[PDB]
């Protein structure tokens, strides 16, 4: 009888230590985004387009952390809130994980034209940020439809519920062709454009002669490499767990439980950007710096 | 129990039969959100847990013959 | 026995899995318990013949 159930593996190690790192990063987060917030909103005066691209983006970021708590406690004991709140917690989180991708893709945009078409009349074309802004939300809100139409608690044997997807008895490969929307139009759209924007925009800053040069770049760098630290490690893993259902690497109890670690590990990762964001865009330019000291007061 | 993002088939390989006074119970899960295919799994009088072919003409007798 | 007053109807589609527990030290009747998708228990009269249609039906999908 070689044949037998490949047992889950669980440690009770990892559960509970996930939820203070997830209440810590709620906490960091409710804070950050707020004083952003606070230090555009108070004055009106100089409300640039970069301005309005923050503003939405502290927007986002602080509705994705408002349903860490619920998300944190179903990591403990399984969904046990109901069918509802499976669609609208899942509603919320999604909308805000594609709004706040999709705007650091529009603000590379913004800063590829403020740069590299200064001269130009082109650059002339980032005063739409108003409704830019408004396409990205309302692009957003279609791309997290699958999820309220396709998600519901999953009650099982051998794992306690989760806020899974039933999409059909054919729902294993329905899932897979889903999981193409997050990794095409939240990983490699994103990433191609932030790229290709900063990878010009550091060619005309490498050339000129101004003496901020220096620090711009690393900024710059160190943009990218926040976006890709936060989110390349999740989507790589995801895309080994596609690949294994797929039978094209072998399949193996193993494996599984392998991929199961990562995944977990992984999503605590990516979900840090919404800490990190206030303090990479906003807190590091002289504006907000100055800002924050005089509305204090 | 467990806590898991993922929900898989607990079934990866299976035989095409086994000996039914060994049986104590058995399982039959139909197609659902966490496997595409049909599990049969058979606890033994030993503790041990086996998987079983759904389509095994043997298979379908064997649980015809536990529910007599 | 967990089974003691088993149902006499219950709606195929529903059911996400039938477990079968043959005689055994803890109970000395057959036992069919039906796990619902909605996460409750129900029990199954093991001589029904509607019953024997559903564990027939699931297998040959």
């Amino acid at each position: 009888l070689d044949a037998a159930p490949c047992e889950p593996e669980s440690l009770e190690i990892n559960k509970y230590f996930v939820v203070i790192i997830y209440a810590l990063v709620f906490l960091l987060s409710l804070l950050g985004n707020s004083l952003v917030m606070l230090v555009i909103l108070y004055s009106r005066v100089g409300r640039s387009v970069t301005d309005v691209y923050l503003l939405n983006l502290a927007l986002a970021d602080l509705l994705f952390a408002l349903t860490l708590p619920i998300w944190a406690a179903s990591k403990v004991n399984g969904w046990i809130f109901g069918t509802f709140l499976c669609k609208v917690v899942s509603l919320l989180k999604e909308v805000n994980f594609y709004s706040g991708i999709l705007l650091l893709a529009c603000i590379s945009v913004d800063r590829y034209l403020a740069i590299v078409h200064a001269t130009r009349t082109l650059t002339q074309k980032r005063y739409l940020v108003k409704f830019i802004c408004l396409s990205i939300w309302g692009l957003s809100l279609l791309l997290a439809l699958p999820v309220l139409l396709f998600r519901r608690t999953v009650y099982s044997s051998n794992v306690s519920p989760a806020c899974y997807e039933d999409m059909g008895n054919n729902t294993a490969n329905w899932r897979m062709l889903l999981r193409i929307l997050p990794q095409s139009f939240g990983f490699i759209v994103p990433l191609l454009i932030m790229l290709f924007c900063y990878g010009f925009t550091l060619r005309t800053l490498f050339k000129a002669h101004m003496g901020q040069k220096h620090r711009a770049m690393r900024v710059i760098f160190a943009v990218v490499l926040i976006f890709l630290l936060c989110w390349l490690p999740y989507n790589l893993v995801l895309l080994a767990d596609t690949l294994m259902r797929t039978q094209v690497i072998q399949e193996t109890c193993e494996r599984r439980n392998h991929i199961d670690r990562a995944l977990d590990a992984t999503e605590i990762l990516g979900i840090l950007h919404s800490c990190l964001n206030p303090l990479i865009y906003a807190f590091i330019g002289q504006k907000f710096r100055h800002g924050l000291l005089k509305i204090l007061a | 129990a467990s806590v898991a993002t993922e929900l898989r088939c607990q079934c990866l390989q299976t035989l095409q039969g086994i000996h039914p006074k060994n049986i104590q119970s058995v399982n039959v899960k139909s197609p659902g959100p966490h496997c595409a295919q049909t599990e049969v799994i058979a606890t033994l009088k030993n503790g041990r847990k086996a998987c079983l072919n759904p389509a095994s003409p043997i298979v379908k007798k064997i649980i015809e013959k536990m529910l007599n």
